[PDB]
């Protein structure tokens, strides 16, 4: 019957649970999830800029011009680059790309090349410039990389090559060339006439002199021969000078570095998703205002911070009584 | 919690009090009602919202993994790179998980404390004018109407008037 | 600690209570004895055990150093490797030591809080029927036999029956 | 005389201490030590699998077959490898091992080799294969590595060598070979006849052409000459092709990689401890249920987490303050 | 604060008590004055000084960046180096800032707790012999001279003498 | 009114502010700044020991003896080394320094060299030893690095060089030498007579045979030729042996390593402050009792711990009521 005032606290229908040091699964009136756990499974444009999806081609295959990579002869500017784990179209003619990983690292800071001619085919009057291999098929016939040229002897002679290019452009220039390592001495003279050969390359900083290596090697893509490729960055107003008396895989085209910025090379099996995002991972894009996510450690864009947590929930309300 | 109010002397929460986190249930002749306390609920919202923002802002400059590639004869540096990246991710995962656990505990204690403080504010205001049942309630001697209940929440309560 | 009971108003601990962490000493006409409060002791045992497991399980994804070898002309990366591994060992040594310290402090305050809460649980039951001595003891106005003492420990003490 | 009830807490005779932020050496009724601080000082089997204890031999000494390392010619499966900081028996004939550290990295992921003869020593008809050096003694006589062969001229001729090995096994094969760097031109022709020489090596991935480096060098183990060793992993069904007209240290034996798993190369001065453990460090084994330890940062097996702390103790009980 | 004494039932601090951190303001026939409590103020200085030093000392083995140089074709390890170093710097900046933030809150709560404990130390001594105002003040029923005030402050107050 | 006693706490006129988790800008009675935010903006002696300020010279320029770096022919013991981001006086004759970064790492643990002669100029009776270049001016005239010698042919002859040096000192010895890369075959015979040349170098651990690389190169400091420099640490009682029939840039002076300890190579544009400190940064010195600082991460000496923070203030006193 007598009057009374009570002190009490809010309860509701919430079944939200949070954790503490001393207690797990504490039911609270209000909670705030701060961990993004979902992605769209797609490779998207990053803030309106399409990525470069190399499909079945590697960065090597792209830049050198593997005949199977013609899709990528003059790509537009990209936001990020996507490469498969083991791209089928790489070095069609077997060999290797010198300092390949350091080159890929530079790519991570580049958004656009403009490919230009630096040595025209019309330059080669005293050499054969149409060398091909069945290791580089195109349309079921022997072909070769599009951006470099296989020079061989003409009229049973290989006179010494002297070639210069001055970078008159305002941009740095990525230049590529290679050396051919033959199978034996007979092959050496058959292709190049001269038994003892070299390629010397100089700039203001480069001081290179390569000599081919004959060795007996296993067939890779049908061929025991090998090509080893090299690269330099040619600064504006500097010039590159090549000299060779054989085994020279000569430049034809090189790449002006026209746009630098944030980029990355993502490894992914995913294809293009015809979508736009502000945050991309190799397994899918993220659209979230969560401060954290657990999708993948490698991201590009405006992203939540990655943690390995399966759950992150902050208590905001109070302990909710049943 | 540490302050013995939420699930302490006050056995449970109120479904009926929708207006705020903390408040009062009164029972007089005019009709029983639920009224949330304005300041303590608002204070708690300000404190909890800030705690959230502070936690987010402190993680603002976490580690960011970058894809690096290595060849067949750079295995040692590849392994070094991987362990360094995994290392920082583990460190920051730990930091995030631990901070949340620790602050979740503090938030619950904070609410518990706020409840006790409100109970004591009523207790020290009433003193002799009311009985203390011990369940978070105060039995009045004199029949307190709506105007009596109002003065308690405001802090206007004149003790000399009722004694 | 912070709650002012352990080394506070209850001046010291009982070696005679071998029964649990917190409890009661009664003396009436039938005799006297110690008795642990079962729920608050079990409550504290649960929280402290969980705290210990949480500290252990939170560290489980700790850094693990790997032996890596370098040659005479790899001194820069050798040093990088060393400073990196030492770097994580120091980070995790800090995390372990600091967590233990902060949680030792919380554990002691937790105990202090539990005693305070237990004292209040009894205080709110007894009210007018016993004198609050201030040393952690209450002096009964009426006679309280063994079953009466047991109901106090229970939280089933019947106030109207003796007042 | 009137009845009373008191609220209180547990005290005991404990002198256990813990630390907090605000105070140190707080006496508590109960505490829990969570730091393992002891070890057995032995090198033990890991989960019943014996380690490979290299004693005075290095990895190079073992793999190439330094005559001092005959104990390790055909070793059984191991759980981890133990190597001294400065092994006495390394490259007996002085020189170096190319990409040695990368090879040792590979070893960290290998548990067993099956060593096989790939080119018989007796199969060299047009070359001498019995080359020895006092830099590699064995029973007080000039000897040489067991797993590779020192080829020299026969009848004042060193014809061009062309040898191939096809890996017909199902496992990866670790192949070793080397080059000899002579002291001067006279020694070059004395040993190999041809003044200008090379070794070419090819697989599906390897494209190597080595040329000897003549230089005037200090004596190491009594010899001023040098041998430089190389290695590759030959995949199943791939083939290795050697060609040389001099300075060739040819493979004899190579290593089938038969068991791959978790391993490590541990640096330690200790010997075998006739003992078994779940957790091993370079200074001793750990048998503990503590979550942490401070023994040594480098461990293999099921181990507590390493910290640099001298002490880690959690308060479990309460502040111990008995009434006096 | 969590204990509701600082900016709680005691409305504000005293400008006139430039003596210590926590103290008394007595009034009797002989006059009025401010006197700081020695045990609680000294306890506060010791705990706070120990906190400051522990925080400094836990940071003692912080990461230290070392300048390393790399050439034009070591860009990957250069970048690895930079991220590792910035990584540890970020980890230790976070550790430092977070520790200060967490301990600042505990410090202010620590002070609040001491005032609260000091209030209870007096209340449990006086009991029925004095009225509790709720202001942070106790009104004596009997006369308390300067020597009597000394007994309250020292903790030597005698209850059965006045009851 | 009867007698009364009240409980209360200290309030002052302080406007010092600290931060917590739940609250920003909390006014306290007392606070303690633990973050050092000021430096003296100078490069000072470290604990009484002057740094080596290389000014416009690089480490390479210093050690090889670029004539523009004569100030540093015999420097006294140093506490740390200061080098500009881009020192103008480096390799005066264009080229590069092999394992330059690894050499600089060694330098970080060295406080003093004593330079000694190991091969005198008088040793070269069958070769010309006065080779100079306009790329290395001294007083505006053609000159050369002080510590190595450019040997060229004498009387149209370059006989095979054989030189040994036994380290009879008790200290490790830093030994420097180089190879010259000429412009063409004609220049090769003009300078060295022999068309096919080598430099062989051996110690107990070193086994080196260098061969020159002719390439067509851009002019740097007026010269298209290149010099490539090498180094080794010669142990007490070991010996170094040189053999060459051309292109050899021979040692004259080498460096005894006489003092090892804590040092660093600091990158700074500042110069000597005529000043003394216990803690040095590349942007200025610190005199502080704070446990933390935010000046710069790269310090040497007894220093506060570095953080990126703009503010670190601990509460010591209590909440200061208005
Ligand atoms: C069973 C058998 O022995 N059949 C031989 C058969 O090998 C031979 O095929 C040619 O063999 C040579 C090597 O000896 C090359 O592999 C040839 O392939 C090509 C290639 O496609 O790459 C042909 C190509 O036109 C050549 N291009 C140039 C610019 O020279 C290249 C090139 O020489 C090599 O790649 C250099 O390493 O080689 C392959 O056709 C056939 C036909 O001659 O004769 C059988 O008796
Ligand atoms: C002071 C003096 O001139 N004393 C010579 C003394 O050098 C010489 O001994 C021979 O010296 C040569 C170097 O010129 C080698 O050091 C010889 O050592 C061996 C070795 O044990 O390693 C002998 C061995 O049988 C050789 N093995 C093979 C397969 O050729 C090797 C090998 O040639 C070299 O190591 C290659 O670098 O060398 C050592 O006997 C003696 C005898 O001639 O005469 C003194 O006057
Ligand atoms: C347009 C034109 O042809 N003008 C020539 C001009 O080239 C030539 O200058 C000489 O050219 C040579 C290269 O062919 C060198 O660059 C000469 O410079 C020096 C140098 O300063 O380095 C001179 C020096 O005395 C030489 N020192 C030694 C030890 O040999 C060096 C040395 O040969 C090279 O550096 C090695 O690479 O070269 C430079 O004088 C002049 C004079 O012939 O005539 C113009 O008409
Ligand atoms: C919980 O309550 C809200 C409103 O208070 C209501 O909208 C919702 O339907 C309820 N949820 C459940 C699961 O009953
Ligand atoms: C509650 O916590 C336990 C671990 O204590 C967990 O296994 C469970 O999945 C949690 N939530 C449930 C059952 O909804
Ligand atoms: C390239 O051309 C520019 C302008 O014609 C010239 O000034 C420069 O010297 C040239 N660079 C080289 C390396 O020859
Ligand atoms: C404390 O008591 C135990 C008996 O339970 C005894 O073993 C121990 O030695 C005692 N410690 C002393 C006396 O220091
Ligand atoms: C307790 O701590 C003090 C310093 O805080 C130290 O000197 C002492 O060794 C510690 N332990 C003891 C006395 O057992
Ligand atoms: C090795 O032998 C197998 C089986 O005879 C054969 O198929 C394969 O081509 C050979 N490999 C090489 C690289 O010659
Ligand atoms: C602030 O207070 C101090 C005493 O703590 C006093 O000395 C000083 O004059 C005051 N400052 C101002 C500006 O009033
Ligand atoms: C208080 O905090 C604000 C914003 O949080 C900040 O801009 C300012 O520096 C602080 N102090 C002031 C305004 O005196
Ligand atoms: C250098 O000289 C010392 C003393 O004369 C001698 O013992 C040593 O063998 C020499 N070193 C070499 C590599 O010949």
């Amino acid at each position: 019957d007598p009057d009374q005032i009570c002190i009490g606290y809010h309860a509701n229908n919430s079944t939200e649970q949070v954790d503490t040091i001393m207690e797990k699964n504490v039911t609270v009136t209000h909670a705030q999830d701060i961990l993004e756990k979902t992605h769209n499974g797609k490779l998207c444009d990053l803030d309106g800029v399409k990525p470069l999806i190399l499909r079945d081609c590697s960065v090597a295959g792209w830049l050198l011009g593997n005949p199977m990579c013609d899709e990528f002869l003059n790509v537009p500017e990209w936001s990020y680059i996507v490469e498969k784990i083991n791209p089928a179209n790489d070095l069609c003619y077997p060999g290797n790309f010198n300092d390949y990983e350091e080159l890929k690292h530079l790519l991570s800071r580049i958004n656009h090349f403009e490919k230009i001619q630096i040595i025209p085919k019309s330059s080669w009057s005293d050499h054969e410039a149409s060398g091909v291999s069945s290791a580089c098929p195109y349309q079921g016939r022997s072909s070769f990389f599009r951006n470099v040229v296989w020079l061989t002897k003409k009229d049973n002679a290989y006179p010494t090559i002297k070639r210069s290019y001055n970078n008159t452009n305002q941009e740095d220039l990525l230049v590529l060339w290679g050396i051919h390592h033959p199978n034996d001495a007979a092959e050496q003279t058959r292709l190049y006439q001269n038994p003892t050969t070299y390629i010397s390359v100089g700039t203001s900083t480069l001081n290179q002199r390569l000599v081919p290596k004959i060795a007996t090697r296993s067939k890779v893509n049908g061929q025991s021969g090998r090509m080893e490729f090299f690269w330099t960055i040619l600064k504006p107003n500097d010039a590159i000078n090549f000299e060779s008396n054989g085994n020279f895989i000569a430049p034809e085209n090189a790449y002006k570095i026209v746009k630098k910025g944030d980029s990355t090379i993502m490894k992914s099996e995913l294809e293009y998703g015809n979508c736009n995002t502000k945050c991309q991972t190799p397994i899918g894009a993220i659209n979230s205002s969560m401060p954290f996510h657990n999708i993948h450690p490698l991201t590009i864009g405006e992203c939540p911070k990655y943690v390995k947590s399966s759950r992150l929930v902050l208590a905001t309300g109070l302990r909710n009584s049943p | 919690g540490l302050f013995g109010a939420i699930a302490g002397f006050i056995e449970g929460g109120w479904q009926g009090m929708v207006d705020g986190w903390y408040g009062y249930h009164h029972s007089n002749e005019q009709g029983s009602g639920y009224a949330a306390d304005k300041e303590s609920t608002q204070k708690a919202i300000d404190g909890v919202t800030n705690k959230v923002n502070s936690i987010i802002d402190k993680m603002n400059t976490q580690f960011e993994a970058v894809g690096r590639e290595f060849n067949n004869l750079e295995r040692r540096i590849e392994n070094l790179n991987k362990k360094m990246e995994d290392g920082f991710l583990d460190v920051w995962t730990y930091n995030a998980e631990l901070l949340v656990l620790m602050e979740n505990e503090r938030t619950l204690d904070f609410h518990d404390s706020n409840v006790k403080n409100l109970y004591d504010k009523v207790r020290l205001q009433l003193r002799d004018n009311a009985k203390e049942l011990g369940n978070g309630c105060f039995e009045f001697y004199h029949r307190c109407d709506n105007e009596c209940m109002e003065s308690v929440r405001n802090g206007t309560y004149d003790y000399p008037q009722y004694s």
